[PDB]
């Protein structure tokens, strides 16, 4: 084989990718050699014969990715009173398996997302997590981060990193928003 | 303190387009015939296109066309230098 | 100088 | 500089030793990656043998010889080393068919 | 300092240079790498080895999906257009054949055969060659309009409306309103099965159609409908269209508040989502221009042309009919700004340069020459009467009379003979032979004008008014009728001051004529008058001067699309 | 400092992690999961020794002053080449 | 090869005229001009700007000190701030100027003021600084003895933050003057040389972690002495 | 400028001599940066340049333009040559 | 006339 | 012009025959574009012949530098680059 367009059967390399993209959004582990067939699968997919399979891919990945932001944010709501501590680590392992999506992704970010709207997988992620996650639940998660602070002057001190690794995750979710860099963050949190 | 400063004219051009000369030295007729008589008034003048010219080649460019010779825009000065 | 422009 | 490759039958060693450093310091850098010593393996220029205390200079390993668009190649024994799978011919065109 | 090249570019660089060896290989290259490919050929002077690659459907329609470069499509595409190189019409060919063989063939091939169809017409129709982006529509419109199911009805009305487009640039109006009748039956069998479909795109083409036939109060009407039919799930290519023809419509109904509403914000969003440098952009900028030339804001409106070809030469080539439009558009408004002055030698070249382009891509006959060679007789006319030899100046008479002459016969085909198009050029011949000593039948075809402007327009807009003034300054500087010229400047006067304030660049060539007039048949009194309001007309048109651009004036995120589409509605 | 990379013919490829770091997905390749492992299952060895050879050319002749002579990719190894430089963003 | 001559003669005629030094200036303006007669005009069109830049230092410079004079504000430089313009397209002294600067406060008063005037005595020219080139008489006394050095704006960098304070780091001393590193080493080893600057640091080699301390110790012969 | 010497407007004379200023002040530049300032074909256009004053009716400095253009001729090419007294003749005649 | 011809 | 510099520096290291080959085409090829006025478009030809005669020193190398550098001289005074003629000039004296 070489790196010529082929007629590739989109199906069985999608079920082939989903389990690479779920080991990868929780963060748990990839095999390397497994992860370089994904490099070598996500190029032969963008330039597929006789039409290319990019839109097709992105339009496949987005439902992948909503319904997974969906079954957690469900594990959100199943958690009560732990949605913050929870909130924290598995914001962490998002934005982290998202980085490693933007990387997964690169060919596809950079010869059909740039090309045309559509945005960037990693960008896509992040924009998801926070409109399909944080828009149903933006005032309960927020209530309790200023009770927290507000506690600390009144004695009762937050954990670090709890309260730390919230008050940046509204900064990262609008990374791709080059004109609002902390505009949102301000608005609905300061 | 006794200090050192170059004086420019800040056309990033740095070529007279009409004479073909530099910006900074004299034009093509300052340096034929007023070489010898008188050349310190050779100076720039700009445009709304902003394309500074020297004084002397755009006012003969504009004995025959008014347009900036870079650009076909109509030519309207805008800054001199004096 | 006498006329207008053409419409 | 010079710019060099060293293979061993089915590698390919992407080295920057200037004129200066000898063949100890390539043994060195093969080390550093392959962890072995000078005394097990020796490299091998076509088919001839380097001397340790001899400068890559006169062995023929001029800057103009081994630029990095095309970097000069030495045989790694611990040859027989592999052809690089040569790309397709492209027809002649002016070859009558 | 020096930066290396990049391994692609490098291997693009070999590829090309290993052309002939390897000229079908490249084919089966994916579509990002055949661009590249195709433009290496294009920039390393290859045209000829380029041509015979575009000219080929198949390779053409996986170069025109990358869409990311685009811009130098239309350049490499023009560049073949202007090499000799009939790519438009052997795509258009190519595409007939295609359709003619699939036609029978099955409706899943049948709809790949139409996106296909479409992006190509759709490139022919943006790249300006309207009639050869005609061939490809209508062969779209075969294949869509042999089947009937659900599926194909939406494409057959998108492939109408798009289809009609080609057909206002062409002007090939008369079958305009047939393919609106097509479209009309098709949406309304659409309404019947209980899908609907958005009207606007339809409607703001009409308003380009009744507008280009001077139908204004009917196409003023239809734009009030292509408002209203605006969503808020339209793309922003038929949003901007709609506004562009909504301004275009409501300048000629001399609604200039709202229509400054609607067209600074068309060339808002069209800045905003497409970019500074993009074709639709400058056609957003020319209908801008065109506004701003027709509410006397020239020194705003010649700066705009400007920026508006400045787009359109740098994407489209030289020899295209974008750039051709920019250039007599462009000829027509550095001919107002410099009516004072008199310096017409960049209106010239704009105008000469319009028609050298018009008439190489064009036929000997087509309406698009009757701008075109109105505008180069308009300045061949002032250039003449400010010339300091007379022998010269005849013969620019003589050729500004052939340019009117040929540029009558080309609107009097296309429409006949009491069109408002046709009034403005019996207006310039009546004003070319008030210079050139044909007084006896200057005056019939002003009194023409006025009748068939006044017929269709009325007495409340500019355009009788410059016929009126037109005819004033014949009765008064050449014909010596000075007493019926008299209420001829008064008409001018008024009507100017009713629409463009106190201001009006116009009214200094009325008052300057009628001081003259009255210079001759005694009131000193009113000439005194005069004088003095003279002197106030000129500090006001100083303080008037609007040293800010319309690029600042448009400035950025005035409001949504939603607020301009209800305040034009409320407006009405 | 070091990263091996595999051809689909098996060959070995080791270049020093700077160099490689000029290819624009090979810095994806070397990110996400964790001397590194990169395989390639459709480019060959040919045009993976052409790419290995272009990044000493590149770190070398990086923002040099002087003339830099262009990179001699054979007419044969044209069009693979090229496919793999698209690919690995080179 | 007369052409050659004279790059040779205007890069010299360079040091020559800016750094103050020269028999007189008429003959200055009579080697030109006998030039001028024996190889033609456009031979000493540039060594001719070369010395009406010198007339008009007089001339610019008086009028800037007029211009000082009638400010609505009263605004004192503090120095005894000496100025010349020079023609970019005549004067060699050019070269590539690819280290930037950023002076301390003592002579920002005077650089900024200065385009002001410039600005509009002048209208369409802006002024390049050549900070290699000025050289300033900076009030030495942080000592017993209040001498006398002569020292350039490079120079003047690294003296003017020991100045303020005499502990002063050289890792912030190579950030705050934002100029090349290379030429760091050399530009205080000169202080060296004269001993303006004790060696705090225990390596004998100059970098960016050797800390420097001024001398209490230091001690010349004469009150006023140039730096070389 | 011939052609303007031998018409009988003065607009056209204008016109047509100003775009021969251009034209050899243009080639007077070409020929002075490629070649340099004392060369014969630098001394070529500065006679150009002489007459064309001459027949601008810019007397002044077409006399500048002879002499700049003879000191030229007659060092490199000799007192007496063809082309010296092509541009004495030329400087004559605008004297005389 | 008046000259003679351009070197 | 560009197709063959770019050839002649991918054969560069290779046999003296095809290097001949290669000369030969340049002269013929580089002839042809001289004589048809295409100087700037031909010193790009002349000078990857020279460059091909200076790999190896041997004696027809040596004496086809000199050819290169006559017929790069031709190209180079019709393309009005008198600067770089005397280089070329004093480069086939070295040869010479
Ligand atoms: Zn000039
Ligand atoms: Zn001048
Ligand atoms: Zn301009």
């Amino acid at each position: 084989t070489s790196l010529k367009p082929r007629v590739v059967d989109f199906d069985e390399t999608w079920n082939k990718l989903l389990t690479t993209i779920k080991a990868v959004v929780m963060l748990e582990y990839v095999e390397r050699a497994t992860w370089n067939d994904r490099f070598s699968d996500i190029y032969a997919l963008c330039v597929a014969y006789p039409e290319p399979l990019g839109e097709r891919l992105y339009t496949e990945t987005k439902i992948f990715l909503e319904n997974h932001v969906r079954h957690l944010h469900k594990r959100v709501l199943e958690s009560e009173e732990q949605v913050l501590v929870m909130y924290h680590r598995y914001w962490e392992e998002y934005s982290k398996g998202a980085d490693y999506m933007d990387c997964l992704y690169r060919y596809l970010n950079t010869q059909f997302i740039k090309k045309n709207p559509l945005m960037e997988i990693g960008e896509l992620a992040l924009d998801m997590w926070r409109k399909l996650m944080v828009e149903p639940l933006q005032a309960i998660l927020i209530r309790m981060l200023l009770r927290e602070i507000k506690n600390d002057r009144g004695g009762e001190d937050p954990n670090q990193k709890v309260i730390h690794g919230v008050i940046n995750s509204f900064v990262h979710v609008e990374q791709y928003k080059k004109k609002f860099p902390l505009k949102f963050y301000q608005e609905i949190f300061e | 303190w006794n200090a050192v400063a170059l004086w420019a004219w800040d056309i990033v051009v740095d070529n007279c387009a009409i004479c073909r000369n530099h910006i900074m030295d004299l034009c093509i007729e300052c340096q034929a015939n007023q070489a010898s008589a008188t050349s310190e008034e050779c100076t720039v003048a700009w445009g709304v296109c902003n394309h500074a010219f020297h004084f002397h080649c755009i006012s003969r460019w504009l004995k025959t066309r008014q347009v900036c010779p870079l650009d076909n825009r109509e030519w309207e000065f805008q800054k001199y230098g004096h | 100088l006498t006329r207008n422009k053409g419409p | 500089d010079v710019f060099l490759m060293i293979r061993r039958h089915k590698t390919t060693i992407f080295t920057d030793a200037k004129e200066s450093s000898t063949v100890f310091e390539l043994k060195r850098i093969v080390e550093g990656i392959l962890k072995r010593p000078p005394d097990e393996q020796r490299l091998y220029k076509d088919d001839q043998l380097l001397d340790d205390g001899k400068t890559l200079g006169e062995c023929g390993f001029t800057s103009q010889t081994a630029r990095p668009q095309a970097p000069a190649t030495v045989g790694l024994a611990f040859l027989c080393i592999e052809p690089f799978s040569s790309p397709p011919e492209l027809p002649d065109v002016m070859k009558p068919q | 300092e020096w930066i290396p090249e990049t391994l692609y570019n490098t291997a693009i660089s070999a590829v090309v240079d290993n052309y002939i060896r390897s000229r079908r290989d490249i084919r089966s290259l994916p579509e990002n790498i055949q661009f590249d490919v195709y433009y290496k050929l294009y920039q390393q002077g290859r045209l000829c080895q380029l041509g015979s690659e575009f000219c080929e459907l198949e390779v053409f329609a996986k170069v025109l999906r990358a869409l990311d470069k685009r811009h130098l499509l239309h350049h490499c595409f023009q560049a073949l257009m202007d090499h000799g190189v009939k790519v438009a019409s052997v795509l258009a060919y190519s595409f007939s054949r295609r359709c003619s063989y699939i036609a029978e063939s099955d409706a899943a091939v049948k709809e790949k055969a139409i996106q296909v169809g479409f992006v190509l017409g759709g490139f022919l129709s943006d790249a300006g060659w309207y009639s050869d982006a005609e061939k490809v529509f209508l062969s779209c419109l075969q294949l869509c309009t042999l089947h009937d199911e659900m599926l194909h009805w939406f494409r057959a009305v998108e492939c109408c409306v798009r289809l009609l487009h080609v057909r206002n640039g062409n002007c090939k109006y008369h079958l305009g309103e047939e393919t609106f009748k097509l479209a009309q039956t098709y949406m309304d069998k659409l309404s019947k099965h209980g899908q609907q479909a958005n009207k606007a795109a339809l409607y703001g083409e009409l308003c380009a159609l009744l507008f280009a036939k001077s139908h204004y109060d009917e196409a003023y009407k239809w734009c009030i409908e292509a408002m209203k039919e605006i969503t808020a799930g339209l793309p922003v290519k038929v949003v901007v269209d709609v506004l562009r023809q909504a301004s275009k419509a409501c300048v000629v109904k001399r609604e200039f508040k709202k229509a400054e509403q609607l067209i600074k914000h068309a060339v808002y969003l069209a800045r905003d989502h497409f970019g500074s440098k993009h074709p639709k952009y400058s056609d957003t900028l020319l209908d801008y221009g065109f506004y701003l030339l027709n509410v006397d804001n020239i020194c705003q409106s010649v700066a705009i042309y400007q920026a508006a070809l400045d787009i359109r030469q740098s994407v489209f080539g030289g020899k295209n009919i974008h750039v051709a439009t920019a250039h007599e558009d462009l000829a027509y408004s550095s001919y107002v700004h410099q009516y004072s002055s008199g310096k017409f030698d960049n209106a010239l070249f704009h105008a000469e340069r319009a028609i050298g382009i018009i008439t190489h891509i064009l036929p000997e006959d087509h309406l698009l020459l009757a701008s075109s060679k109105r505008v180069k007789a308009l300045i061949l006319e002032e250039i003449a009467i400010d010339c300091h030899n007379k022998e010269t100046e005849q013969r620019l008479l003589q050729e500004a009379h052939d340019l009117h002459l040929s540029s009558l016969q080309l609107a009097k085909k296309a429409f006949g003979e009491f069109n408002v198009q046709t009034a403005k050029h019996y207006g310039n011949l009546g004003r070319l032979y008030q210079s050139m000593r044909k007084f006896k039948e200057a005056e019939e075809m002003h009194i023409k004008a006025i009748q068939i402007k006044e017929q269709l327009l009325g007495q409340e807009d500019y355009e009788v008014a410059l016929s009126v003034g037109h005819l004033a300054s014949l009765y008064n500087y050449d014909m010596n009728q000075y007493e019926n010229a008299e209420k001829l400047y008064l008409r001018s006067i008024a009507i100017g001051k009713k629409l463009f304030g106190e201001g009006y660049s116009g009214l200094e060539y009325d008052y300057r004529g009628l001081i003259k007039l009255y210079n001759s048949i005694g009131n000193y009194e009113k000439v005194f008058e005069y004088h003095n309001v003279l002197s106030n007309w000129n500090r006001l048109r100083d303080r008037q001067y609007s040293v800010t651009d319309a690029l600042e004036d448009v400035s950025t995120s005035p409001q949504s699309t939603e607020e301009v589409v209800q305040s034009f509605l409320i407006s009405q | 400092m070091y990263v091996k990379l595999i051809s689909s013919d098996g060959h070995e490829f080791i270049v020093k992690r700077e160099h490689a770091l000029t290819s624009g997905t090979i810095k994806a390749m070397l990110s996400g999961p964790g001397t590194n492992e990169v395989n390639f299952r459709e480019i060959p060895s040919h045009v993976l020794s052409k790419v290995c050879m272009y990044f000493t050319y590149k770190v070398r002749y990086t923002n040099s002053s002087t003339e830099i002579p262009e990179f001699p990719i054979a007419p044969e190894i044209a069009l693979e080449l090229l496919m793999a430089a698209n690919f690995l963003d080179c | 090869d007369k052409d050659v001559f004279q790059k040779f003669y205007a890069r010299m005629l360079a040091k020559r005229l800016i750094h103050g030094l020269s028999m007189s200036m008429d003959s200055e303006e009579a080697m030109i001009n006998k030039l001028k007669q024996a190889c033609g005009y456009e031979f000493t069109s540039k060594l001719h700007r070369m010395y009406t830049d010198m007339s008009v230092s007089a001339d610019l410079n008086n009028k800037f000190n007029n211009f000082i004079k009638n400010q609505d504000t009263v605004i004192d430089l503090g120095i005894s701030f000496q100025i010349y313009v020079l023609q970019a397209g005549a004067w060699p002294l050019t070269q590539a100027p690819s280290s930037t600067f950023a002076i301390p406060q003592e002579l920002e008063k005077s650089v900024q003021m200065f385009e002001l005037f410039y600005s509009q005595h002048f209208s369409g020219r802006k002024l390049t600084w050549l900070h290699y080139l000025c050289t300033g008489e900076v009030k030495m006394n942080y000592l017993g003895k209040p001498y006398v050095a002569m020292v350039t704006t490079y120079q003047m960098a690294v003296l003017l933050a020991f100045n303020n304070s005499e502990t002063v780091s050289y890792k912030e001393l190579q950030d705050s003057t934002q100029m090349n590193e290379k030429e760091l080493t050399k530009t205080i080893k000169s202080l060296l040389d004269v001993k303006m600057i004790n060696h705090d640091s225990e390596k004998e080699d100059i970098d960016a972690e050797s800390s420097f301390s001024l001398n209490m110790n230091f001690s010349s012969k004469r009150t006023k002495f140039k730096i070389t």
